[PDB]
DNA sequence: CTGTGCAGTCTGGCAGGT
DNA sequence: ACCTGCCAGACTGCACAG
């Protein structure tokens, strides 16, 4: 099989916690070593954890905890874990620490994040964001965070101002978050996500193309992949962007209007994506994408 | 043209990193990134000359621990190891193997040793015929066969810009003896390497005897030689003939 | 997955199994074709003969451009070859590389070929292969040269070896065969000594090293030891 | 304007005729000549000869049909119209002439060219198939067919076993038909469109990507494309295929058979087709398409 | 298979001019 | 920059004894 979606163990030494749209990622460094990776949502947090309690016999093992990302997609899971974690370094970009630190973007998270909630459960106690275990990582700042782990962070700024990218060199390992973008459930072909920067994007993902041939690729939605199609990850993201540009550029020639498109996209693949995202604020984010298409990239 | 990208963009790209780095310490940092990115944790670039026959200097740089350089340096494993040799044999990369080494096992048994066990080494003969190898090495994990082609391409890339930089900022490394034939000196020591003598080469060019003469002996001091069969020998290998 | 690797990986597959010549240039052929240019061309300055370096050749052009060759013996004077001499990067056809020698360039536009590129590269029994690759029209632009670079890097390594496997008459040179003792002893006297010296250092008899150096007299069919040294060094062979 | 699609003076040496979907073009290669190509369907002679009335002073000056395949969707308009122009010549790949030569592969194409006939239409007098004026054209053979214009037949096969195209240095513009395949003007992206041989067919799409940059391009349905579309157009097509394939290995990875796929296919993008296909068969030809991509892909 | 042979062409190295 | 003769030196294609 190539979607390896299931929870539980996928590899020798990595497991999926929680729900695959949302994935969990958990890495075994060694004998009493662990690191969580790709970070989670809010809503998930009495799942994840009650996951890591199959995998993990106690969760001070934890010692890395990898985020790739500013949004809500990932982030959400940080505040709830870590007073039940004694000790994880939440290794994440430069720019997305600054992020953190102010009191504007946490808004935005907190109450994103709650809208999604079922009507049942209300979170654990949780600190405040500032107070985070955070160590900041640059470009390609080599994380030894083991013996068996040697991952090179890339930078790969464009869909958000600060998504950075983690690849393991030794398995050809890379977990992209979503600067691949949204791997499709059904129709298997890649799904551009560009959100704050399209020159930059392009840029990231020929990045992405000049490391070399991946065993597996892993984005933040919707599981780990293996393969043929997994190596050429890179390009096939790469070749979507350019087109929906082209997309975007023929209908805006042929005058009809902009947001007409980006309701028949969101009526298009809203639909795999709804259980994490509310529809409405899915058609502004995605008409916020045709915007940047829109200026940018002729 | 971007309908392939792949490798060929990751070409380009180490090419636009490696251009405008002109300290030969920034080359090698590089390169050393470049080999970290695919896995290997060590590489070691080395050069092996053909000056002096009988004990054929080989100069190397690369990141081993030093003391294992010193362990090269003091024993002399560099004539003896095989995988420089295998250049000689043929152009193909080669994986290492306890089978591989089995002409000389003490080095096998201090580098297995030594935090060396995985690795592999790419030949190549620079245009000036001073046989280059790059090597690579890991601790455990195999070498895939599913691997090996990708890292015979980046590694032949590798040494192609390598080797042609290291040519452009002329590293102590590459640096023969530095002689520079006219074209005269050239033409007569061409001859003489095709074996006519002076009196043969002579009536040809119909030059004096001792005029060539005289040429063999500014021939014979710019080599620092006591005999023709040395210049002969290293104008053909060095090429300048 | 497609692409490079994947055409290298096919590529090789599709060549082992290959015994002779005909398919070897069959497949070179059609690889070319593939990559877009209409003629190839595969040539090697041996370093055998110092006076008169013969250069053996094969490829699609005109027959009587080889012809042209063989009248005229450009082989030495061809700056695409030479340019393997010196350095190691594709060299890209143009009037000022071959501003040298203009008649051969007046010549090869009258003949039809007009852009191409040549690849030189060092076989590893030192003996300069080049291959050479060419069409009509569309002259390279700098967007197409790197990818020329990979693949005619890729195939020219591959056949180098392949021909090479098969003992095709262009590279291989003429048959050497010495002992580890003659290869030691001429290796020795190589670096300028004499005779004796060696005698010396070797603990034998001054007879033996000459009766040694009569031997490989009489294999290379030289005059002086000179020569024997010299063609020693050039075939890579002590 | 970016897709000239209307009738009419299309450029100072070019008109197209017909109906847009299924166009023919004239070609003002002389004051003393001038030239048809792509050869349409049977049931618009009627239309095409009383649109060429509008510009031929005399129908005897036309010399030169071009021609790109022999299916039936380009080649309807020979029978019905060689006769009454009388200096016609047609050109086509030797491929193309054995197949018209055949008895076979003909019936069908006649039974097709009628099953299209918007009610009572009877056509005008036809002639045999065998009988009409053919000099078949080799690869790469140079076309003298006036002063101006030197066209340059390329062997691009793999939309069908004879495929040809028509390139002209001079003004760099390209008569497709469907070497690079039909064009989605709704998504504005090309359309794959393979029949007999994958291998064949993107090897020869890297042939067209060789070219120069097209001023113009002239695919068989659609009209003519004009601009960026014409340089890029080349490299969408390899694009699309390759996505399209992707799509099979994909879904029958997931386990969905192709009959699935043929459905979703016909529901999706038969709206240009509706016109000069029928539905039925255009379903038949989905699945003879990706039959033959899940035999040839990786 | 390798030491010893004078006889003899091959040829390092300035002496002295060009 | 490239020139004309010598003084032995380091050997040269066979020598056949060891
Ligand atoms: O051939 C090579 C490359 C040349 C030697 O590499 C070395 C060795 C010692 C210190 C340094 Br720095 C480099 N490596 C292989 C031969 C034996 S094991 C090995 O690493
Ligand atoms: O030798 C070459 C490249 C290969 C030419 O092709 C041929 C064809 C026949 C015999 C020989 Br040798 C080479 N020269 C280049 C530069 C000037 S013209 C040319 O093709």
């Amino acid at each position: 099989m190539l979607r390896l979606s299931a929870p539980g163990q996928l590899d020798d030494d990595l497991c999926l916690l929680g729900d695959v749209q949302v994935p969990v990622f958990l890495l075994r460094l060694g004998e009493a070593s662990w690191a969580l990776v790709e970070g989670g949502i809010s809503r998930d947090a009495e799942l994840v954890w009650a996951d890591l309690c199959r995998w993990v016999a106690d969760p001070s093992q934890v010692h890395y905890w990898l985020i790739t990302h500013k949004h809500y997609d990932h982030c959400g899971l940080l505040p709830y874990l870590c007073p039940r974690l004694p000790n994880v370094q939440v290794l994440a970009s430069e720019r997305t620490c600054q992020a953190w630190k102010s009191e504007s973007a946490v808004r935005v998270v907190e109450r994103l994040n709650r809208q999604l909630l079922r009507a049942e459960q209300r979170l654990p106690e949780a600190c405040a964001w500032d107070a985070l275990p955070v160590r900041a990582v640059a470009d390609g700042e080599w994380l030894e965070l083991g013996p068996r782990h040697r991952l090179q962070v890339i930078e790969a700024h464009g869909h958000s101002d600060d998504h950075v990218v983690f690849y393991d060199v030794r398995r050809r390992r890379l977990f992209c978050g979503d600067a691949l973008g949204e791997f499709d459930e059904a129709e298997g072909v890649w799904r551009p996500l560009v959100f704050d920067d399209m020159e930059a994007y392009l840029e990231s993902l020929e990045r992405l193309q000049r490391l070399p041939t991946l065993l597996q690729l892993i984005p933040g939605h919707g599981g780990l992949l293996r393969g043929r199609l997994a190596a050429d990850g890179a390009e096939s993201a790469y070749t979507e962007c350019l087109r929906l540009c082209r997309r975007l550029l023929w209908r805006q020639s042929m005058g009809e209007s902009l947001d007409e498109l980006s309701e028949e996209l969101h009526r298009a693949w809203g639909g795999q994506s709804v259980d994490f995202l509310p529809g409405e604020l899915h058609l502004g984010s995605m008409r916020r994408m045709l915007e940047i298409l829109s200026r940018q990239a002729l | 043209m971007r309908n392939d990208g792949g490798f060929l963009l990751w070409w380009d790209g180490l090419r636009s990193e490696m251009q405008p780095i002109h300290d030969s310490q920034g080359v090698f940092a590089v390169l050393e990134k470049e080999v970290r990115r695919l896995g290997f944790d060590y590489y070691a670039y080395g050069v092996r000359h053909t000056i002096p026959f009988t004990r054929p200097k080989t100069e190397v740089h690369g990141t081993y621990p030093k003391a294992w350089l010193e362990r090269y340096q003091m024993q002399n494993y560099g004539a003896v190891d095989p995988a420089i040799l295998n250049g000689l044999r043929s152009s193909e990369m080669v994986v290492w193997s306890d089978s591989l080494f089995d002409q000389s096992r003490m080095l096998w048994n201090e580098a297995r040793d030594w935090g060396l066990c995985v690795g592999a080494t790419l030949p190549i003969r620079a245009p000036n015929n001073l046989l280059s190898v790059l090597s690579v090495a890991r601790d455990q994990q195999n070498i895939s066969s599913f691997e090996r082609e990708e890292i015979r391409l980046r590694l032949r890339c590798m040494i192609e810009l390598l080797t042609q930089k290291l040519t452009d900022l002329e590293h102590p490394m590459l640096m023969s003896n530095p002689v520079c034939l006219s074209h005269r000196e050239r033409e007569i020591l061409q001859w003489t390497a095709d074996g006519k003598s002076s009196g043969e080469i002579a009536i040809i060019l119909s030059i004096s005897e001792s005029t060539v003469n005289f040429h063999h002996k500014n021939i014979q001091k710019k080599f620092d030689a006591p005999n023709k069969t040395l210049a002969a020998a290293y104008a053909a290998a060095l090429g300048l003939i």
